[PDB]
RNA sequence: AAGACCAGGC
């Protein structure tokens, strides 16, 4: 997840080759779907993403600090004085055929926390395993074999 | 195997209402003063500005999948410079016994009016569409 | 001029003179 | 010569622009990744600790090695462990390497790339060698250490490739395009008012015509040429990591010939 | 309310769900670890003998 | 609603 | 923590490059992005590797034992 | 689990990796998203106890729900989204695309379809290899606004013999709709048969996608250069309509209408102005995203947002609340400290003016989150309240 | 742990709210969602 | 109010008609007034109406 | 059918607000009414 | 910060100057006047929640403060300061935020309810808690292999060492549909 | 924990042949190729120089699922014409263009200094 | 082994 209520789990995982990409070369790591914006409203998280896109370029920290007097505007032509669209958005050419894609994308660099909670802590399955003894049921809990 | 119309209209004028690549154009006809034509169409492939002088044709012929070219050295009932495929849904009566029957190329839609093809054009989904200059 | 305003950009030394004195847990401690 | 062409553009030992023409994209795109997956290479593989004081734990370190780019000229006249008949491993399919360092310089002792040794035969053949580009002379800096700290390890190299892992493709980073003037219309650009103001030119247009508006939309056109640059890490010469990605795809296409026979 | 109308059983499973866009609607990818963990009690018969004994 | 207004 | 040899996004070394760049800084006087420009580091991928970078195991050999 | 649906039967895939891989159009069922959501599996035992899954729990016996005699699992995310996009008349794929589409189709008759254009280039269009999917007898009707047998903005519905003639498909088309193509491919065909449809709808047009690509970028959630004034102007007047009418109530100067206080009508009166105001300030921008805007786009295909997410953030925010008043005064007299006493405007009460794109001043941005506190705090009561109700 | 430090308790619909008077002294939107949410409040 | 109703042409037309709504409850008698319609009268106080009306 | 119905009827309750802004209704409404209450909050009378 | 008309020089006017500020970027760059100074002259003054009530707060110091004798068609629009009432200043509004928020990327961007999510992420992201973890013996514990301070940061993080302990990487985003996964 | 190894992506498993060529009934003169342990790299190449040889009928190729690297290759010809032939020609074009390609790299590069 | 409490997950 990011730093904007943008939480997600990994569906699978392609390699370069099989990744969309930029003339440049550059390609992403992660790949989120365009879905999670329109309702969830977060929209600073575009922001971190332009912003974060110069300050990579430009070497310099990107201040994204709460009340201060940036804009998009200004940030975007920023982007423009270095090379890439004034909103961030790439050319990109599909991974599998090569042909560009009809489509731009917004490709920008975003910080990104790896929050706890790996699958292989919560994978579990029990047939007829500990039995409880009071009750005579299973137990509780997949730490103790559980059902 | 025969053909089901031939008509030379003139463009009334070419619309474009949010779409890149394709325009629905309308035009009456030289003949007759009761045939009036709707057509969607591929502004990209064929362009087509008001006033210009297109000879609208039909029929089945020149259904198993569709082979590719080759066919340079087999039949051409191509003599035009548009040919869709399509197919037609309603056969409206517009008052009078004026006809007009709907055709659409798999998204394409269409309209014609006027009459006189009461033996010509049938009620099938076979039609392709031809036009020239 | 040892003797001005005080823009924005400022207020931030202030904070800084802030922390390197309480620290962030001056609370628990205090 | 012949059929698909070549037309090198500023070309140096770290990249390798060009132009290609006259060959259909789908193959184009083929060879761009099979240069950035498929071509054999050489990097540490197995890594056997003796003893580390290190701050970083040992798995990290080996994660490190196996980064770590080593030398891979004459790497396909050596074999994959996997067919060579010997139990484990051998001169005749591995590289091993030692690596032993003790903090001594009372003040941070530094563990670079360059301090591995060679102790498998090399049999004569460019390979198991601690690529180096580094100004100084030591590229790639290991880790760190302090004052009694020590570190003795024990690595295997071994062929394989970027799909069986990273570590391996000799690539890293490619560019294409093609038809810089949207002219084939692969695309559709977004754009507030004008695309082509809002829209960055790109270093490409000037080996191809512009636009030109009193033309109708060609259509008949096909994706022809594309203009690239190949970047390499080391291992391979940035003009073999091009050769070499040419012939492997070529070699699969031919089993595919074979393979065909066969039955 | 505790243990009768609602008990802990045996012959189940859970994860975490990722869906998977080449999957029949009605499917459901297990992983492999699972799916040798649970199993099912299926009556040797002349028509699957041939296979249990290779499961087996 | 609540962040938009009353009515909403 | 130290420097991460190779870039994540791209795959281009950058294991030699941190005392270049580190140095860079200290002496020559120069801002960041420009430092990173001569050390070859153009597509952000490997920009943001570097520029990055905070070198814990400095703070962590300070320790004992 | 408060659903017949909340339990169905599955076919087992055994696959690698760690996860319970589920179809999409079967995630509103359970009512799932991916964010860390966890699903528990049973296995039967007996011959009948999974006889009695497959003939009654199965999923595809599932498909129209009795609670509300409609379908209840339609065409999510992507897979709408695009869907949309490849119908549009603009729409075209060629020869080389049109097969690997058709191979996707695995019922595919083996029969590549007349190209709906031979002339020079012969293509196709979406609607036309959309339908392949569509089986033989599905007849659907429809008509939006302006429809008519020749649909002119491309509305309406109109499928006979299994093959789409006109229109666009989207939520309104195929999905967990009355008249959803799902719905009646269900009723004519049967469970299987539509089941089935998913898939094929599903990967033609997911394989399109992932080769058209889509994204969304804050370029999506621009207003055009003079449109963001014409706004801040509708705000001011809209102000203003509020300060005179704040004079016009601090001289007594305005009748109690009937059965309210005067003072209660007051607010009435700056609540419809301040809303009504805000209502078109969204409109403005609204017609001023193009038929490319993406955000647009994921709305019309009905795949996320509405409207008002717009607004929220290319306009105007809103105007915050509590209890179903403007933001008190907690503080005497006031809404912050940083407040003259008896502040009655919407500056104090909690109109936040400014839009995302643009940023909440301390003051908004508080509100905002006092708004929004309430708004969390109900989805964290009403949570097992309504579950006791239910039990 | 910074947070953990800087955190409030208070034993148990109008509570919960989040104040004016909690204007610079509590944040307005670090606090638990669901069970007990707003009974909790960060510095 | 908006009330759908026959016109005399057949045809249902807009032919919207006063109503007043209270705020309390009190039916048996509210009821029995000169100027009302006993026929159409309506409390939200289910309670009530089947007090007054019959459990129907 | 009852449990049918329960929960054809509850699970549309699940997704409503305890809020009754935006007379009593929904979510504590419907509560009001499976209890049967002798005093809803808004009782109100329309009248023709 | 105490406002005070004290301005025989013009109107009402921060007690504190542009020479006390340098004379603490002083004792700054010295690694004798600190926070107790700054209070110890009346400069500074410790408001509670309930003497709030009696005093009226000046938000932006510069802006809520000068005359008038056009404006930028980007940033927020902003009310005013048709007041000279004013008692105190807001030392910075980005102040009202606590360890949390104070992570947070341009937090007057979003859905207020979702600032209030990432509040509770974050206390689960992995990163560095301590550098002495080397020596600690304590049940569960991670650390992300290699850190990386954002590209995007909050002034506030330069409080909570944030830069020096990321709780996360800057990763190269792409926002798009692809495979449908 | 429950990934395959690496090593999947490309070497055959215990007897499992590149390819496993299945008729097709759906239509006539048409054919189903399985290619194992293989990917787009490879399949779109062959999926492509096949529209190329005029005298194939249908030429489509795609990716059953991710997981697995493998993918089926369907094609279909003229009459009496064999399309395992032009899957080999089609095949054979291939290299050539590619030996052509690796020689005019090569003498070009030579012609370098730097 | 059972319980209690705190914490956290959708
Ligand atoms: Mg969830
Ligand atoms: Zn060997
Ligand atoms: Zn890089």
């Amino acid at each position: 997840a990011s730093r904007h209520g943008q939480k997600g789990t990994i569906g699978i995982t392609y390699r370069r080759e099989d990744m969309p990409f930029t003339a440049e070369g550059i390609v992403p790591d992660l790949i989120i779907n365009p879905h999670a914006i329109p309702s969830r409203m977060t929209v600073a998280h575009l922001i971190e993403c332009l912003l974060s896109k110069v300050a990579a370029l430009s070497g310099n920290e990107g201040d994204a600090s709460p009340f201060t007097d940036i804009t998009v505007e200004g940030i975007s032509k920023l982007l423009r004085e270095h090379g890439y669209q004034s909103r961030g958005f790439e050319v990109m050419y599909n991974g599998h055929t090569g042909k560009k894609l009809m489509a731009q994308i917004f490709f920008g660099p975003t910080y990104y926390q790896r929050l706890r909670h790996m699958v292989d802590d919560k994978i579990h399955a029990r047939a007829r395993g500990p039995m409880q003894v009071l009750t005579r049921q299973p137990v509780e809990g997949r730490s103790r074999d559980g059902g | 195997s025969n053909t089901l119309f031939d008509d030379i209209f003139q463009v009334s004028e070419v619309d474009p209402g949010r779409y890149n690549k394709v325009c629905r154009i309308e035009a009456a006809s030289t003949t007759q003063d009761q045939c009036k034509l709707t057509l969607d169409i591929n502004v990209e492939l064929f362009p087509v500005a008001a006033q210009d002088s297109l000879t609208v044709t039909i029929a089945s012929s020149l259904t198993r999948s569709w082979r590719p070219p080759q066919a340079g050295d087999r039949s051409l009932a191509d003599d035009y410079d548009y040919v869709m495929y399509g197919t037609a849904y309603k056969f409206e009566e517009v008052s009078k016994d004026l006809i007009a029957v709907y055709y659409s190329f798999g998204g394409l839609l269409m309209r014609l009016e006027g009459n006189y093809r009461n033996l010509n054009n049938l009620k099938q989904e076979n039609a392709y569409l031809l036009i020239r200059r | 001029d040892e003797s001005a305003p005080i823009t924005a950009e400022d207020s931030w030394a202030v904070i800084s003179a802030f922390f390197r004195e309480k620290g962030l847990v001056s609370q628990q401690l205090d | 010569e012949e059929g698909p062409q070549v037309k090198i553009r500023e070309a140096s030992k770290d990249n390798v622009d060009f132009i290609l023409s006259n060959v259909d994209l789908a193959m184009a795109n083929s060879l761009r990744r099979v240069m950035i997956a498929e071509i054999p290479t050489l990097a540490i593989d197995s890594v056997e600790v003796e003893t580390n004081t290190t701050v970083l734990a040992d798995e990290f370190i080996a994660h490190r090695l196996g980064l770590i780019p080593l030398q891979s000229m004459d790497i396909e006249q050596l074999e994959y462990s996997r067919d060579c008949f010997c139990e484990d491993h051998c001169d005749k399919c591995s590289v091993v390497l030692t690596l032993q360092a003790f903090g001594e310089s009372e003040s941070t002792t530094n563990v670079y790339s360059k301090d591995l040794v060679i102790v498998s035969n090399l049999m004569g053949r460019n390979i198991g060698h601690p690529i180096i580009q580094d100004k100084e002379g030591n590229g790639v800096l290991i880790c760190k250490l302090r004052k009694g700290q020590e570190l003795k390890l024990t690595c295997v190299a071994k062929k394989g490739i970027a799909k069986e892992h990273a570590k391996w493709g000799p690539a890293a980073a490619i560019e294409f395009e093609y038809d810089p003037w949207n002219k084939l219309k692969h695309t559709d650009y977004w754009y507030e008012q004008d695309s082509a103001k809002e829209w960055p030119q790109s270093k490409n247009c000037e080996y191809e015509d512009p636009p030109n508006e009193g033309d109708p939309f060609d259509y008949k056109a096909q994706a022809d040429t594309f203009y690239m640059n190949v970047e390499s890490v080391g291992s391979i010469p940035v003009d073999q990591v091009v050769v070499r990605g040419i012939d492997t795809l070529q070699k699969k296409v031919a089993s595919i010939l074979l393979a065909l026979t066969q039955m | 309310r505790g243990n009768l109308m609602g008990k802990r059983v045996d012959f189940s499973a859970r994860t975490v769900i990722s869906g998977d866009p080449n999957l029949e609607l009605d499917q459901v990818g297990v992983p492999k670890s699972i799916a040798k963990t649970l199993t099912y009690p299926e009556v040797v018969t002349p028509y699957n003998i041939d296979r249990l004994t290779q499961l087996v | 609603n609540p962040i938009w207004g009353i009515g909403c | 923590m130290i420097v991460p040899v190779r870039c994540f996004s791209c795959g281009k070394v950058v294991g030699d490059k941190w005392e270049s760049y580190l140095n860079l800084l200290q002496e020559d006087e120069l801002d960041e992005g420009t430092a990173l420009s001569r050390l070859g580091l153009k597509r952000y991928c490997c920009r943001r590797m570097i520029l990055t970078h905070v070198d814990l195991i400095e703070k962590f050999l300070r320790y004992n034992p | 689990s408060l659903h017949k649906m909340s339990m169905m039967a599955h076919r087992v895939k055994v696959i690698p990796y760690s996860t319970f891989r589920l179809n999409l159009s079967v995630t509103s069922p359970y009512n799932a998203d991916f964010d860390g959501d966890e699903m528990n599996l049973h296995v039967p035992q007996s011959e009948e106890t999974r006889a009695e899954l497959s003939q009654l729990c199965a999923v595809p016996l599932q498909i129209v729900s009795p609670q509300s005699n409609k379908p209840c699992m339609g065409i999510v995310q992507d897979t709408l989204c695009g869907i949309r996009k490849l119908t549009l008349r603009d729409t075209f794929i060629e020869l080389d695309q049109v097969l690997n589409m058709l191979y996707w189709v695995p019922d595919w008759d083996g029969v590549i379809p007349t190209p709906a254009i031979i002339k020079p280039k012969p293509l196709w269009s979406g609607k036309q290899i959309l339908s392949v999917a569509i089986p033989n007898g599905i007849h659907l009707q429809r008509f939006d606004e302006g429809t008519t047998l020749l649909s002119p903005k491309d509305n309406g519905m109109l499928i006979i013999d299994g093959q789409i003639i006109f229109g666009v498909v989207e939520k309104k088309t195929v999905g967990s709709s009355n008249g959803g193509l799902i719905h009646v491919v269900t009723r004519e065909k049967g469970p299987q048969v539509c089941a089935k449809l998913f898939g094929n709808i599903q990967k033609v047009v997911n394989f399109w996608l992932l080769h058209n690509g889509f994204s969304t970028g804050i370029g999506d959630t621009i207003a055009d250069g003079p449109t963001m004034r014409e706004i801040t102007e509708t705000i001011a007047e809209a102000k203003k309509k509020v300060l005179d009418v704040t004079k016009e109530a601090q001289a007594n100067l305005l009748t109690a209408k009937h059965g309210m206080t005067l003072r209660e009508s007051f607010e009435d009166n700056v609540v419809r102005f301040l809303n009504e105001a805000r209502d078109k300030a969204g409109r403005l921008a609204e017609v001023n995203l193009k038929d490319l805007n993406n955000v647009k786009q994921m709305v019309m295909a009905g795949s996320k947002g509405s409207f008002i997410n717009i607004a929220q953030m290319s306009a105007c925010v809103g105007q915050q609340s509590v209890e179903g008043k403007r933001i008190a005064f907690g503080f005497v007299d006031r809404t912050l400290p940083h407040f003259s006493k008896d502040d009655y405007s919407p500056e104090s009460k909690g109109f936040v003016e400014n839009s995302y794109l643009r940023g909440l001043t301390p003051q908004e941005f508080f509100f905002h989150a006092m708004g929004g506190r309430e708004g969390l705090i109900d989805t964290a009561v009403k949570t097992a309240e309504t579950g006791y109700i239910q039990r | 742990t910074l947070s953990h430090l800087r955190r409030t308790n208070t034993p148990i619909a109008k509570p919960r709210q989040l104040h004016n008077t909690h204007w610079g002294l509590v944040c307005p939107a670090e606090t638990p969602e669901g069970q007990a949410c707003g009974l909790v409040k960060n510095l | 109010y908006d009330r759908k109703v026959p016109s005399p042409t057949g045809e249902y037309v807009k032919e919207p008609e006063w109503v007043l709504e209270t705020d309390g409850v009190n039916l048996s008698e509210v009821m029995t007034v000169p100027g009302i319609d006993p026929t159409r009268i309506y409390t939200n106080s289910f309670i009530d109406i089947m007090e007054v009306l019959g459990i129907e | 059918v009852g449990v049918l119905a329960a929960q054809s009827i509850g699970e549309p309750a699940t997704q409503m607000t305890l809020n009754t802004f935006h007379v009593t209704s929904g979510v504590p409404r419907l509560k009001e009414i499976l209890n049967v209450a002798k005093n809803m909050k808004t009782p109100s009378l329309t009248v023709y | 910060f105490i406002v005070e008309d004290d301005e025989s020089l013009g109107h009402k006017e921060l007690k504190v100057r542009k020479g006390h500020i340098a004379k603490l970027m002083a004792t700054e760059y010295q690694d004798e006047y600190t926070w107790s100074s700054l209070l110890n002259e009346g400069l500074v003054e410790y408001i509670d929640a309930e003497e709030e009530e009696s005093i009226l707060i000046a938000m932006q110091p510069e802006d809520l403060e000068p005359a008038e004798a056009d404006v930028d068609p980007a940033k927020r629009i902003r009310v005013s300061h048709h007041a000279t009432t004013f008692t105190h200043c807001e030392i910075h509004p980005s102040m009202i935020l606590g360890v949390a928020a104070s992570i947070i990327p341009f937090p007057d961007h979003n859905q207020s309810p979702r600032n209030t999510y990432q509040s509770a992420m974050g206390k689960q992201a992995m990163g560095v808690f301590l550098t002495n973890y080397n020596v600690r013996m304590d049940t569960m514990a991670n650390i992300l292999y290699y850190p990386q301070k954002p590209l995007g940061t909050t002034r506030a993080m330069e409080y909570l060492k944030f830069r020096e302990l990321p709780a996360g990487q800057n990763a190269i985003v792409a926002i798009a549909c692809y495979s449908g996964y | 924990m429950n990934a395959p190894d690496r090593f999947e992506l490309f070497l055959l498993g215990e007897g499992e042949s590149k390819l496993k060529i299945d008729p097709d009934t759906k239509a006539p003169n048409a054919v189903v190729i399985t290619f194992e342990k293989e990917d787009h790299t490879l399949g779109n190449l062959i999926r492509a120089e096949l529209l190329n040889d005029r005298k194939v009928l249908f030429a489509a190729y795609k990716v059953e699922h991710p997981f697995f690297a493998r993918f089926k290759l369907r094609i279909q010809t003229t009459e009496g014409y064999d399309p395992k032939d032009a899957l080999k020609n089609a095949c054979n074009s291939i290299i050539n263009k590619l030996g052509a390609l690796k020689t005019n790299f090569e003498t070009e590069w030579n012609l370098q200094t730097l």
